[PDB]
DNA sequence: ACCCGGGATAA
DNA sequence: TGTTTATCCCGGGT
RNA sequence: UCCACCAAAGUUAUCGCUUUGGUCAAUUAAUGCAGAGCAACAUCCAGCAAACA
């Protein structure tokens, strides 16, 4: 079960850490692009890519790493890879999920919920849990607005593995 | 060697740099329209001289030169030397100059000042010329023949046989019997004394008729005789001596209603045609430079306004013997660079042999041509439990076509509309000078803002075609970001939503704001604003923060972008290439995939009954594009090869009526018979284990298969068949 | 006076 | 159907 | 003058037919593709609103 850690910057300012335990064995797929993406070893990953996203009581999202706005954003397999299985639902906060455009359509981006979503469940995929920083996801939740936009810009400084 | 010439597509964005981007677009946009008065121009003094005494021999004026005296005297320049005019010259330009006055009072133009137009009238002009003589070539003949079935009165004679003969209760064979031998015999007969040069025999033309042919007929030389005893054939072969009389032709068919057809060129299309832009051209406009430039020095000139190390400009070709030669062609959007390895100084399936035709076993691809269905594809080797079949349908290859003109029809503004609806209400095929005069007015009065909107890819634009217009961001079904009609991007991540909710329209105004976000960073989008524009755009957008209900900001925001809706129609044109290139070539990968490299075509030829001649059909085209890609090609008869069930060779009729799928007919015919799906009459085949039915395409395909087998096994054509 | 356009012609 | 490149004269400006 | 493509079934080699599943770069973008070589472009015009069975 992989664990990784991501290192976030508001504004240039520090605001923590958050750690996510991934779901390798009933998810090995998602699993391993998010490893790889954390890592950057092919050459591209999340290190630098803004919360575009973030929906106070909602939702966190990212991993925009090319165009920063949630319009980018590859796989390593590629643009597109079909969807792995939905055993996993999205029933406790800090759930981390696989964002797409529809059916079969996940690619790199990826979201955090912060409450239960049952009717996410049968359409995205869950492929691992927040195990610390559930304050850190608040706070930068904090900095959302229901638009989605935030009241200040959020990056993820840095990305790994433990 | 030989002289071969090749050509290459680009876009200005890609290989001209911007510096010399704008006195370009001057240029062509004003080529675009004095060559376009060289036309009508012409035209006029074709019709003042003509309307006043048809004797007057213009033949001598088609003729690179005269095209050239007739945009030059559209040209305002400094008095040059008259001692060297040539006495040719001299004759032109006084008859130029004697309809100058009125023809420019009539259009309402303005001699335009541009230096050096001596070297761009030599080129445009050239085709002119050729205008004038294959468009003869492409519409003599043809329409001669149309005219010999007016003469005839073809189609009376037939319907009153068909109603003489519905009266008697004849059959459909009988019927069409009667018809081709009685109605038709005699009407050869006439169609070859023409074609002799012969008066048709007496009593099948009434005089109304015979007048006509002696008029036509007194056009031609006393001695002059048509070349290998064909009319048509002589038309292509000395175009020449046709021109007064294909003027005859299209005023006798005018006098008899016939379809209308241009008898001299014009260029009608308000969007900017391509132009040759050469080396001295370069210099000249573009460089704006003012002395000579020769060859030497042709390629340094040329490299100071277009980058040379593109992939494009670089040679090309087996042993890269084709070089780029400093002439290139453009319409201000796309580029044809062209190539050239010289200086610029000045058969049938059933006729083949056995030692041919049994080479082919097992590798022979029947495709039947259909009329909408381009190409129905099935190999030899198929089977009815093992379906090896191919279908190319002529919708698949227009989906860009049909898209383009969608989108064309549907952001038309009102203004534009009306203008080419009020153009459209004057006839311009017709050559009365009187209606030609009127045609040219309505130009002239609508060109004002026609050019002006379709040429606002390089041309400035003032008008505001779109006024109190508002657009509003939206989303489809697959995640696509569309302001009105244009494309933004796809939201990728976009699906993740909650339950909407609308509590509040600031939410709504923040969407739209990060929607306008997203939009002013796309580099296709961004480019199309000018600074000044952009910062107004920005300002907006940081105020509608602040006050995110007010509608006003968003209309600023509206007005301002309306600017997008014009559609790029070059970029258009350009990308229907592309697309019918792509399509060509998918075509050729689906064939090579579904039948291997290894396959055989035969192609059919009609379901018309059997002839025995010319019959251009359209499908001589496609055959061209086929054995270019190494695919051999054969043909095989088609007349009889849909009549008869490939089961027990029993004759195939239709029998489903349908409502009619075209809609200009449907009104017409609400329900019409099935084409595409036929029954055999025998009803024995329920035995086998109804009547049998089969598609158009299956059933021919099948019956080339038998032929071939026919012709393989025994090297003669089915008799059923033949 | 002496050189620089710009049109016209020609292969 | 087509895919240009040179030479000559004189009116004007310095 | 509207109609992207593939496959299973009504269905028998079944249609501008019907019910399903799969395919996508969407485009007012780009010269196109392969994986550094290849590729005819433009004016007029026939397209179809049928000019020759
Ligand atoms: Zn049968």
């Amino acid at each position: 079960m992989s664990q990784v850690y991501f290192d976030v910057e508001a504004d240039g300012q520090p605001i923590g850490r958050v750690v996510f335990k991934l779901y390798n064995d009933i998810v090995p797929k998602t699993a391993e692009n998010f490893r790889a993406l954390c890592t950057g070893e092919k050459g591209f990953g999340y290190a630098g890519s803004p919360f575009h996203r973030v929906i106070p009581d909602f939702m966190l999202q990212g991993g925009d790493f090319t165009a920063g706005n949630g319009t980018g954003g590859k796989s390593i397999y590629g643009g597109k890879f079909p969807d792995e299985n939905f055993k996993k639902h999205h029933d406790r906060p800090g759930l981390l999920s696989m964002a797409n455009a529809g059916p079969n359509t996940n690619g790199s981006q990826f979201f955090i919920t912060t409450v239960p979503c049952p009717w996410l469940d049968g359409k995205h995929v869950v492929f691992g849990e927040v195990v610390d920083g559930y304050d850190i996801v608040k706070k930068v939740e904090s900095l959302g607005s229901p638009s989605g936009a935030t009241k200040a810009r959020i990056v993820v400084a840095k990305s790994g593995e433990l | 060697p030989s002289k071969r010439v090749i050509t290459i597509k680009t876009t200005i964005k890609g290989i001209w740099k911007y510096d010399y981007r704008q006195p370009l677009y001057d240029l062509v946009h004003t080529t675009n329209l004095l060559v376009t008065h060289t036309y009508a121009f012409t035209k006029y003094i074709f019709l003042k001289e003509l309307a006043t005494d048809e004797n007057f021999a213009f033949n001598e004026l088609i003729t690179k030169d005269f095209f050239v005296e007739v945009f030059l005297s559209l040209v305002s320049a400094k008095a040059g030397n008259s001692e060297r005019l040539k006495d040719t010259t001299k004759r032109y330009r006084s008859l130029i100059g004697k309809h100058k006055d009125a023809y420019f009072e009539d259009a309402k133009y303005t001699p335009i000042s541009l230096a050096y137009a001596q070297q761009i009238a030599l080129y445009e002009c050239a085709k002119v010329q050729t205008a004038y003589f294959n468009n003869m070539k492409a519409h003599f003949g043809n329409r001669l023949r149309a005219l010999i079935n007016k003469l005839f009165k073809k189609k009376e004679k037939v319907e009153s046989l068909t109603k003489e003969m519905e009266a008697n209760n004849f059959s459909i064979k009988e019927i069409k019997q009667a018809i081709r031998k009685n109605v038709y015999q005699p009407c050869n007969q006439v169609k070859l004394a023409i074609t002799k040069k012969n008066m048709p025999e007496s009593g099948l033309l009434d005089d109304k008729s015979v007048t006509q042919l002696n008029e036509f007929f007194s056009m031609y030389a006393v001695d002059y005789t048509f070349q290998k005893e064909s009319i048509f054939y002589d038309v292509v072969a000395n175009p020449e001596k046709h021109f007064k009389a294909f003027y005859k032709l299209a005023q006798l068919s005018e006098a008899y209603e016939v379809k209308p057809f241009a008898c001299f060129p014009l260029r009608r299309t308000f969007i900017p045609c391509y132009m040759t832009v050469d080396s001295k051209i370069l210099n000249y406009h573009i460089l704006k430079n003012k002395k000579v430039l020769k060859m030497d020095e042709k390629f340094n000139a040329w490299g100071r306004v277009v980058n040379l190390e593109r992939k494009a400009f670089k040679s090309q070709g087996c042993k890269k013997t084709l070089h780029f030669q400093g002439t290139l062609e453009t319409d201000g959007v796309g580029v044809s660079i062209l190539k050239q390895n010289t200086d610029t100084n000045r058969k049938y399936i059933e006729k083949l042999e056995d030692a041919e035709l049994k080479q082919t076993l097992g590798k022979c691809v029947l495709m039947d041509p259909g009329r909408r269905d381009l190409l129905y594809c099935m190999k030899e080797t198929s089977r009815a439990d093992k379906k090896e079949i191919m279908i190319f349908t002529k919708n698949d290859r227009s989906k860009c076509s049909r898209h383009f003109r969608r989108l064309r029809k549907l952001l038309q503004p009102s203004q534009i509309r009306e203008a080419e609806t009020y153009l459209s209400g004057f006839a311009t095929k017709s050559v009365n000078m009187e209606k030609f005069v009127e045609y040219i007015q309505a130009r002239a009065s609508v060109k004002d803002i026609l050019y002006e909107y379709y040429g606002n890819e390089t041309a400035k634009s003032i008008t505001e075609f779109y006024p109190e217009s508002q657009f509003d961001f939206k989303v489809d079904q697959k995640c696509n970001l569309y302001y009105e009609n244009l494309f933004v991007a796809k939201i990728r991540g976009f699906y993740p939503q909650p339950e909407h909710e609308p509590n509040d329209i600031t939410l709504k105004s923040h969407m739209y704001h990060t929607y306008l976000q997203i939009m002013l960073n796309q580099k296709h989008i961004s480019e199309r604003l000018n600074s000044e524009k952009r910062r107004k755009i920005e300002d907006l957008a940081k105020a509608i923060l602040e006050q995110p209900h007010e509608s006003g900001h968003k209309t600023t925001i509206s007005s301002l972008l309306g600017k997008l809706r014009l559609l790029p129609f070059r970029k258009m044109k350009f990308s229907t290439k592309l697309f019918s290139d792509n399509n060509d070539r998918k075509l050729v990968k689906n064939i090579k995939k579904k039948f291997g490299a290894d396959a055989v075509l035969v192609l059919g030829n009609w379901s018309a009954p059997n002839t025995k001649y010319q019959d251009p059909t359209r499908n001589k085209g496609l055959r061209r594009m086929l054995k270019k890609n190494g695919f051999p090609l054969y043909l095989i008869d088609e007349f009889r090869t849909s009549s008869f069930c490939p089961k027990c060779e029993s004759d195939l009729e239709k029998f489903k009526v349908i409502p009619n799928p075209r809609p200009h007919n449907q009104e017409k015919q609400p329900k019409v018979l099935c084409h595409g799906l036929l029954r055999c009459k025998n009803m024995s085949c329920l035995e086998q284990q109804n009547q049998r039915l089969w598609n158009r395409d299956q059933a021919a395909v099948l019956n080339f298969r038998k032929i071939l087998n026919c012709l393989r096994e025994t090297k003669q054509r089915p008799p059923l068949f033949s």
